[PDB]
């Protein structure tokens, strides 16, 4: 399927 | 249009959404039990376009908790 995923990384 | 319309009725971005093949509105993957991209099938329809067995109360619980602790 079509997806959106946001990754949050500190350094 | 980038509209989120999900079974939790808490339609803000939770960071992992999936787009209905038919109506093109977006759902939270976790509300549909899709924990990562690997759990997403080739073909996908939302609950409005194709009623399915899905735990609506659990979906609301998870999203409301995310909102309550942000
Ligand atoms: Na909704
Ligand atoms: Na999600
Ligand atoms: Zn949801
Ligand atoms: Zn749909």
């Amino acid at each position: 399927a079509r997806t959106k995923q946001t990754a949050r990384k500190s350094t | 249009m980038g509209i989120i319309t999900c079974i939790c009725d808490l339609n803000d971005d939770d960071g992992f959404t999936i787009q209905c093949d038919h109506c093109n509105r977006w759902q939270h993957a976790i509300c549909y039990g899709i924990k990562d991209i690997g759990m997403a099938p080739d073909d996908y329809l939302c609950n409005s376009c194709d009623p399915r067995e899905v735990d609506i109360n659990l979906a609301r619980k998870i999203q409301q908790e995310r909102i309550n602790v942000k």
